[PDB]
């Protein structure tokens, strides 16, 4: 989850999210460098009483400041697209889970074997147990096996929603009539939080997502008990 | 087939359209449709700038293909020079 | 293509009148014959209350709310089937 | 039909200071008044309708 | 007094009455759709027609009767009409995109096929082919009208322009009959939606274009056009060819390929 | 006379003035809505109500700022005032149609205000996506009034585009080619081409939403075989060109301001600037699905849209470097307009660069629908488009009015606004990277510090807006009349005096061919 | 585009034209100061003597001021230029801006 | 001396360090003593 005064991304919980962190570090360095260069050059242009107001020939220097940005863009696009196609690669999941968005909560279906499904609603602020997080906890968490490739399928039974979990690098829109797929793999046990990420009406801010990542044998027994 | 009955512009153009038409036929351009062609622009052979008043704005494209046009009021009297290239212009009021 | 016709020399009013009466209106006449010749009602199919058809998410702003604007009782079933 | 454009040209070029939308004669003023009255009255009516629609009606 | 060739237009009320007619038509549609009443809408449609009539009347006064359409002014009006037609093309492009989006990827609700289960399309070789011949023919006859006008031939201009209008009206009547006879409706899923909204806006433009041709017909009867100056006729002809080409795309896309 | 002049106008300057007044009033509305947003978010918990009232405010904020403030001010206001003067033309091509482009906007605005007064308002986002905006989840008149508001604004701008393109192509001196017209005129021509092509597609999409809501069509409704995502394509096919429409006249004014207060007779690299604006205009039509990287599109389509979007940095970089090269060697005049333009160059660059971050579809999965997007577009809108509007307003106010502003007050105003907007939006990058979603009325507790700071920033910007009103009042109250303006040889719009006469260029300029 | 010496010689020739008129004096000086250089004393000398032929003492002083201005923060250029011009200043009776108190703000 | 609004189309005076010799003199009208001064300026400036 996010923590107070956080500046950057939530710590990565999945290898893909780790890849995104390093790619963001690379891109932000370039962003910093170019912004700072432009600010510096502005100050340089403005700090001399020397003048030169006659016509200036442009041809030579426009080569520099076309070719240099083109090279920089290529230096961004290459790692960007590598991660894109990595995130797309075939992986062979062990488990498929569906989630359906609704106004205003998520339901989950685990129907590889038995017909397991339940609804997952925000815990009202007045009912939080001590130490629980305002607007983030749910009554029924999305229990999942850690260290395993999971296929998430996402849809909606009413308006648009979007199913997100920032620390896993996931955001898949929930569209009625459409079954969108993403894959999820947590390197660690724990609790990982997300929030509805497409405006969906009166309680858009109040339909969060909580994944609970545990060893397979715990997930199996939990699954059985949820039937 | 064939036959007539459609008026011509000669017959039926009126107002400013007709003035422009009749002037063009005489080779004249009172409504500034054409670009004037430059003289050599010396003080001896200044560009001659018609006006219906005693001043008119000139735009000077000093060199072929300059994208910057140099604009100034030209007043009745002694020829004036473009402030960028010095080419001469003289107002001819009428 | 050059089509298969032939003239020019000058494209003029006479040529375009020639095309109008010699090609364009004869073609309209032919298609008018073809059409008013294949008219004659088709059998209306069995009514099936498919959920992707006869959509009603809001009543229409005319009539009883349930009839389309150029409703033809012979061939346009209502959501409950053919009327009357 | 005969070509009466010349007499229309005389009428609409008469030096009377009228704008072109009134230069045909009294019929122009009537049609203008009808148009503007419908527009301004209809606009006031639309504002009443907004007033009506802005509140719940049992 | 000016020494350029452009038109300084007298101060005019029609921009304001046109803008207000747009307010009345849109608030009128809202009232019709949500408050079961046509009153505002009928006022808006009326003031809209009044505005268009007086505005274009004044343009005729300014040009035919007052002589303000110099060649430079006409050239601006040519660009204006071409740009207007371009915006109309892009408007139709949105509906063709909707049609291809839905028909190339038919969803499970349709049966996963195009045409959808339960849709029985019109035969594109019957009235739709007839309406294609009708608009193509009108494109030939309006070209005859144009050449007759340029050659100074009043009678054959009027004959050809009358034939063009008659064909425009024929198309509209055929299309109205096909709308009544069609066994599917605008509420028949995305097939009906795309069919009737796209051909419906096209039919509206045929009516607009026919009205514009009729205006030209009565102006021609009153000798407004010269053999060299007749931009209103040229504009109505360009608009008419645009209506014909949109029909050809509809016929190939929706009636034929989409059947 | 008053009605003839101000309701029946066929004069490009008076119609420009009408647009500037309309846009200034809209700007107050938009500012109030922005303060309501930030009041709701300025402490954790709920201030106003749930997300419906909150997102009616957000939705209106955006529509007002975009369609009633920026576009009327830049295109209707500076465009009508300056374009005919900069080409020596005696008015616009269609001076009477021009007046209708203006008068469609008060009705469009009335329709938007009506949408928020009836039922529970249109709480949809300015993107108006179905099915939230459809007749089940937004039953009643509000969304239809919004659609009609957009229809009228769209007609206004399409007819305005026709006017500007025709005027700029057809009404220059016969010797002046397109490559002798000023960059602001180019910027308006290209913006008008974008308006002409993109707005009809928006009109098509929102008409389909209207018929899905009222005539039982199903363009966007799966039950009929429709698709919500089709709406998104049609909307963004307009919506990406629209953001270039919002900035391009700003680029044009920045070129004139930087050139003028550098003491230069011309911008550096004129044909490069023309090339860059045309390139940006063209590329802005082939990138729209970067608004759709999380909707489930195939990976090769995501790779194409990532790459095509990033290319626009190259022409845009040529413009930024050319502005810097215009400053180079200048006799710099530190006028208030120059300060706006310098702040523009830097802060626009920052927002353009976070836009390049977002163009990477892999990273956009995590940034999409978060405040990192909000930060990107307020750097280019609140510190780009707005800074160009303020710079142009302070630079050309003496031309339009004949009176001078107090330059010390104008510099104070710039200083306050600069602090305010940066305090508002810079922390929103942190909120975005750390996962705060868009269109939320309340947030998990961890996000409190940056939301508090951001809201405090928005109040500083409010103080700047109030001070702007006083500064305009003080200028009209004191009546310091303009005497001499420098550099008129390369700024033709000043050469008829301040304010210019009602009719200018009744006798056209003389320009020979040589 | 040319050698420095060719540039300076063109400018000396320009100002040395015997019947140079007031417009050409101003055009010359206002064009020259647009370049990225402080004009060589030999150019300034020719401009000052043009001022003399045009009976314009004030413009001669102004030309010395614009030499100082074009040097910017390089405070060594203007005293060097004046040093090089002192024979001409004395011959023509041209007082410097400093001698006239015109360097006071 | 006094600049007027109705003078906007005439060459004007400006103080700009990059336009050292403006298009007009700051003062156009001369008193008797100022006329005598301009005459004296035609003689050696060493005598001023
Ligand atoms: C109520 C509306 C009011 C309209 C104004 C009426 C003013 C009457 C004043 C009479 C004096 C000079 O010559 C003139 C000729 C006028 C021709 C009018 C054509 C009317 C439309 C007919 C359309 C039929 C099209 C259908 C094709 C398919 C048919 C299917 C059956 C002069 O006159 C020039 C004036 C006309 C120029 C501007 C015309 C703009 C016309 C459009 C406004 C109306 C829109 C209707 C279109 C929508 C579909 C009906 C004198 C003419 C008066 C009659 C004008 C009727 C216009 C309608
Ligand atoms: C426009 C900066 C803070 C930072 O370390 O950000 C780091 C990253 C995330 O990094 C991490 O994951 C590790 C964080 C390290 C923690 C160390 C503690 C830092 C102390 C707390 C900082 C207080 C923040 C100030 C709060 C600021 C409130 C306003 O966040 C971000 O990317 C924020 C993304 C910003 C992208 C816009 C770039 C604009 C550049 C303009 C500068 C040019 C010249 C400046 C000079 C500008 C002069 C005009
Ligand atoms: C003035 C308005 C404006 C402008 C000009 C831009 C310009 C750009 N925008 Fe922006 N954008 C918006 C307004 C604007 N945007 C809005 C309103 C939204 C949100 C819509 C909504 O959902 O409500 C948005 C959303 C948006 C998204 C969607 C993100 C998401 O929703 O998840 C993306 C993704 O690619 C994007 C990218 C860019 C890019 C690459 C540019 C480029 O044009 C920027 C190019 C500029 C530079 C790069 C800086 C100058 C260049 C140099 C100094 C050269 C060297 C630089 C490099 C080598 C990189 N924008
Ligand atoms: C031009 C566009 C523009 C501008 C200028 C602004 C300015 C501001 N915006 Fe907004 N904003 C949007 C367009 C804009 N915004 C859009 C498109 C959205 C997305 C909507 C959606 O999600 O659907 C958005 C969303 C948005 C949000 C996110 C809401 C959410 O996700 O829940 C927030 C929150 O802080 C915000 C705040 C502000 C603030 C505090 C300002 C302040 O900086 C405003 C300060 C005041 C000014 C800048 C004055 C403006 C007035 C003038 C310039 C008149 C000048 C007068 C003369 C020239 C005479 N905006
Ligand atoms: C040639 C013969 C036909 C000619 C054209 C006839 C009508 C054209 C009217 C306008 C067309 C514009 C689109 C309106 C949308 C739908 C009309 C589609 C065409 C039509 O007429 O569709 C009819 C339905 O009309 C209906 O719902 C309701 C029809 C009336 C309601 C119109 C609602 C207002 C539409 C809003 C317009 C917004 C425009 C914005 C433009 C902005 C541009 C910048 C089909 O009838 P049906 O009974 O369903 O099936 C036949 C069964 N036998
Ligand atoms: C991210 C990409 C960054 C690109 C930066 C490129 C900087 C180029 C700088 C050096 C050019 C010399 C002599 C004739 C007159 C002078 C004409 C050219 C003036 C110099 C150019 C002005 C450059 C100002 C800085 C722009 C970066
Ligand atoms: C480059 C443009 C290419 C356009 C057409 C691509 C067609 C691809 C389908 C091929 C046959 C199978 C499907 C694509 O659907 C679709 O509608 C595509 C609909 C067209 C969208 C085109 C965008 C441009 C719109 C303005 C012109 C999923
Ligand atoms: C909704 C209801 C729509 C109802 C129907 C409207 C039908 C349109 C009628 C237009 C009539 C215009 C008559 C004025 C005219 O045609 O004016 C001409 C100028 O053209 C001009 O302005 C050309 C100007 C007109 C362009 C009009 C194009 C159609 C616009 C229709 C609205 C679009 C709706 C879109 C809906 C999605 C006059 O110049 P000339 O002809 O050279 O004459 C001069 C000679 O006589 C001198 O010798
Ligand atoms: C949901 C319902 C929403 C409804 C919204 C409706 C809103 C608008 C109400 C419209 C009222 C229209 C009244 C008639 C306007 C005629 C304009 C015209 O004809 O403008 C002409 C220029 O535009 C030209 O040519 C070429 C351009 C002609 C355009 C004609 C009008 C088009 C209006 C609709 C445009 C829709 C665009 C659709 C495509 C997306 C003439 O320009 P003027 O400056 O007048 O004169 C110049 C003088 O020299 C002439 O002698
Ligand atoms: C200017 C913006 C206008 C917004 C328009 C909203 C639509 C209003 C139409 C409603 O009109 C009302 O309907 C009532 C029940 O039928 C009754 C009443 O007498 C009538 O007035
Ligand atoms: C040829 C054309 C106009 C030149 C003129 O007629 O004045 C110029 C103007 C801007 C130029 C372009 C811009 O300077 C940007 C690019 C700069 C690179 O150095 C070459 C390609 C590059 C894409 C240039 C190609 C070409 O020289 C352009 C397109
Ligand atoms: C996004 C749009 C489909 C819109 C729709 O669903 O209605 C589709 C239609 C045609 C597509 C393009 C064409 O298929 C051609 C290219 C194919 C490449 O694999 C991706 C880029 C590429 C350039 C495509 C991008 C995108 O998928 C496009 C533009
Ligand atoms: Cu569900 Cu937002
Ligand atoms: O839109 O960026
Ligand atoms: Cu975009
Ligand atoms: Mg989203
Ligand atoms: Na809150
Ligand atoms: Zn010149």
């Amino acid at each position: 989850m996010a923590y107070p005064m956080q500046l950057g991304f939530q710590d990565a919980t999945s290898p893909i999210m780790e890849e995104l962190l390093h790619f963001h570090d690379h891109t932000l360095m370039i962003v910093f460098l170019i912004s700072s260069l432009v600010l510096y050059i502005i100050s340089l242009m403005l700090t001399t009483k020397l003048t030169h107001t006659s016509t200036m020939d442009a041809q030579e220097v426009e080569t520099i400041w076309t070719i240099l940005p083109a090279i920089i863009l290529i230096l961004i696009a290459l790692p960007s697209l590598r991660i894109l196609y990595m995130m797309d690669e075939i992986n062979n999941p062990s488990l498929t889970v569906k989630t359906m968005g609704h106004q205003w909560y998520w339901s989950y279906e685990y129907t590889d074997y038995e017909d397991l499904s339940f609804d997952s609603y925000m815990i009202p602020t007045s009912e939080l147990k001590p130490g629980e997080l305002r607007l983030l906890e749910v009554d029924n968490r999305v229990v999942l096996p850690m260290e395993m490739t999971i296929r998430m399928l996402v849809s909606s039974e009413d308006v648009l929603h979007s199913w997100a979990v920032p620390s896993l690098g996931l955001k898949t829109d929930a569209i009625p009539g459409r079954l969108n797929q993403t894959t999820l793999m947590s390197s660690r046990p724990g609790l990982y939080y997300g929030q509805c990420s497409e405006i969906c009406g009166s309680n858009h801010s109040f339909m969060p997502i909580v994944l609970e990542l545990v060893p397979l044998k715990y997930f199996e027994k939990w699954s059985a008990s949820m039937l | 087939a064939s036959g007539g009955g459609v008026p011509t512009d000669e017959e039926q153009a009126t107002g400013l359209e007709r003035e422009v038409m009749l002037a063009a036929r005489k080779g004249q351009d009172p409504y500034n449709i054409l670009a004037p062609k430059a003289t050599s622009g010396t003080k001896e052979d200044p560009n001659l700038v018609p006006s219906i008043t005693n001043k008119r704005i000139v735009g000077c494209i000093c060199e072929e293909d300059n994208s910057t046009v140099i604009w100034f009021w030209l007043h009745k009297g002694e020829a004036q020079r473009c402030p960028s290239c010095g080419t001469h212009y003289k107002l001819v009021p009428h | 293509a050059s089509a298969a016709k032939g003239d020019h020399g000058g494209t003029g009013a006479r040529t375009w009148r020639f095309l109008t009466f010699g090609l364009a209106l004869p073609s309209v006449a032919l298609c008018t014959l073809n059409s008013w010749l294949h008219s004659g009602h088709r059998e209306r199919p069995a009514f099936i209350p498919y959920h992707h058809l006869r959509i009603r998410t809001k009543p229409f702003s005319w009539g009883d709310g349930n009839h389309t604007f150029f409703h033809n009782p012979r061939v346009n079933p209502l959501p409950t089937g053919y009327e009357k | 039909f005969e070509n009466r454009v010349a007499e229309k040209q005389k009428l609409f070029q008469e030096d009377n200071g009228l704008p072109v939308h009134l230069k045909g004669g009294a019929t122009d003023n009537i049609l203008y008044r009808v148009t503007m009255t419908l527009c301004l009255g209809g606009t006031l009516y639309s504002l009443y309708c907004l007033g009506w629609a802005s509140f719940p009606h049992k | 007094h000016q020494t350029h060739a452009y038109h300084m237009v007298n101060p005019s009320p029609w921009p304001l009455t046109g803008a207000l007619s747009a307010l009345l038509m849109t608030s009128g549609l809202t009232m019709w759709f949500h408050f079961n009443s046509m009153t505002l809408l009928m006022i808006g449609l009326t003031t809209n027609m009044l505005t268009m009539y007086q505005w274009w009347r004044d343009v005729i006064r300014e040009s035919t009767f007052q002589g303000h359409h110099t060649p430079a002014v006409q050239k601006g009006l040519r660009y204006g009409m071409i740009l207007f037609i371009i915006s109309e093309v892009l408007f139709f492009t949105g509906f063709f995109w909707a049609f291809y989006h839905s028909s190339l990827a038919p969803t499970p609700e349709l049966g996963g096929c195009w045409p959808p289960t339960g849709i029985h399309p019109l035969n594109p070789l019957e009235v739709p082919l007839l309406n294609t011949s009708v608009l193509l023919a009108s494109g030939v006859s309006i070209t005859w009208a144009h050449h007759s006008l340029m050659e100074g031939d009043r009678k054959h201009m009027l004959q050809a322009l009358f034939i063009t209008i008659t064909l425009g009206v024929y198309f509209t009547l055929l299309q109205a009959s096909e709308y009544y006879e069609a066994p599917f409706t605008i509420s028949d899923g995305v097939y009906g939606s795309t069919f009737f909204v796209a051909t419906g806006f096209h039919g509206l433009h045929v009516i607009i274009g026919s009205t514009f041709l009729i205006v030209c017909f009565f102006r021609q009867l009153k000798f407004h056009f010269t053999s060299n100056h007749h931009f209103g006729f040229e504009a109505a002809a360009w608009y008419w060819h645009f209506v014909d080409v949109v029909w050809l795309f509809l016929y190939v896309s929706i009636y034929w390929w989409g059947s | 006379m008053f009605i003839n002049r101000w309701l029946f106008s066929t004069n490009h300057k008076d119609i420009g003035t009408l647009y500037l007044l309309f846009g200034a009033w809209a700007g107050m509305v938009g500012t109030a809505l922005s303060l309501l947003i930030r009041a709701e978010l300025g402490q954790p918990g709920t201030l106003l109500g749930d997300d419906q009232i909150y997102n009616v405010v957000v939705t209106a904020h955006a529509f007002v700022m975009i369609f009633f403030m920026v576009m009327p001010i830049m295109i209707g206001g500076f465009g009508n005032w300056l374009v005919p003067l900069m080409i020596g033309a005696p008015d616009m091509a269609f001076p009477r149609m021009n007046n209708m482009s203006f008068w469609l906007l008060p009705p469009s605005f009335l329709l938007l205000l009506a949408s928020s007064m009836v039922e529970a308002g249109a709480g949809t986002g300015w993107t108006v996506y179905p099915p939230l905006a459809g007749n089940l989840a937004h039953a009643g008149a509000s969304v239809d009034l919004t659609i009609f508001s957009l229809h009228l604004a769209g007609v206004s701008s399409i007819l305005g585009a026709i006017n500007f393109i025709t005027t700029i192509i057809n009404m220059k001196p016969p010797a002046m080619s397109q490559y002798q017209t000023p960059l602001f005129v180019w910027s308006v021509m290209i913006t008008a081409v974008l308006l002409l092509l993109s707005l009809p597609v928006l009109a098509a999409g929102i008409t389909m939403l209207l018929t899905d809501r009222n005539l039982n069509t199903t363009f966007f409704d799966p039950a009929g075989g429709g698709d919500p995502i089709l709406y998104q394509h049609l909307f963004w096919f307009f919506g990406h060109p629209e953001v270039y429409i919002l900035i391009l006249p700003g680029f044009g004014m920045i070129s004139h301001i930087v050139t003028y207060y550098s003491g230069k007779k011309e911008p550096f690299g004129y044909m490069g600037m023309v090339w860059a604006m045309m390139s940006i205009g063209f590329l802005g039509f082939i990138v729209w699905a970067h608004h759709m990287f999380t909707v489930g599109m195939d990976v090769d389509t995501r790779a194409y849209f990532t790459s095509a979007t990033m290319i626009i940095a190259i022409p845009t970089g040529v413009k930024v470097f050319s502005w810097l090269a215009t400053l180079h060697g200048g006799n710099i005049k530190w006028s208030p307009a120059m300060m706006w333009a310098l702040g523009f160059i830097f802060l626009f660059t920052v927002g353009g660069l976070t836009g390049i971050v977002l163009a990477n579809s892999s990273l956009d999965i995590v940034l999409h629908d978060t405040y990192y997007v909000v930060a990107h577009f307020h750097y280019v809108l609140s510190m780009g488009a707005v800074f160009a509007i303020m710079g142009g307003f302070v630079h050309w106010f003496p031309l339009f009015s004949g009176y001078t502003l107090n330059d010390t007050w104008a510099k104070i105003h710039f200083a306050i606004m600069f602090v305010g907007v940066n305090m508002t939006f810079f922390p929103q990058h942190f909120l975005g990277l750390s996962g705060m979603p868009r269109r939320y009325s309340d947030y998990p507790d961890a996000y409190t510090m940056w939301n508090t700071i951001s809201s405090m920033g928005s109040f500083i910007s409010l103080t700047a807006v109030m001070l702007m009103v006083f500064i305009i009042w003080e200028a009209f109250a004191s009546k310091r009349e303009v005497l001499t303006v420098d550099l008129t040889t390369t700024n033709l719009e000043w050469l008829n005096g301040c304010p210019p006469p009602y009719h200018t260029f009744e006798e056209p300029t003389y320009v020979n061919l040589k | 585009h040319e050698t420095d010496e060719e540039f300076d010689a063109r400018w000396v020739t320009y100002f040395n034209k015997p019947d140079i008129d007031a417009w050409e004096l101003r055009k010359g000086m206002n064009t020259l100061v647009g370049y990225d250089l402080v004009p060589e004393p030999k150019i300034i000398d020719a401009a000052l003597r043009a001022c003399r032929r045009l009976n314009d003492f004030a413009s001669a002083v102004r030309i010395l001021e614009v030499v100082k201005d074009k040097a910017g923060p390089h405070k060594e250029i203007y005293p060097y230029v004046i040093q090089e011009l002192r024979p001409t200043l004395n011959e023509l009776g041209i007082s410097t801006p400093e001698e006239l108190g015109l360097d006071k703000v | 001396s006094v600049v007027k609004s109705e003078d906007y189309a005439l060459p004007s005076y400006v103080d700009r360090r990059d336009y050292p010799l403006p298009d007009v003199a700051h003062v156009k009208n001369l008193s008797a003593s100022q006329k005598a001064l301009k005459e004296k300026e035609k003689a050696s400036w060493s005598s001023l």
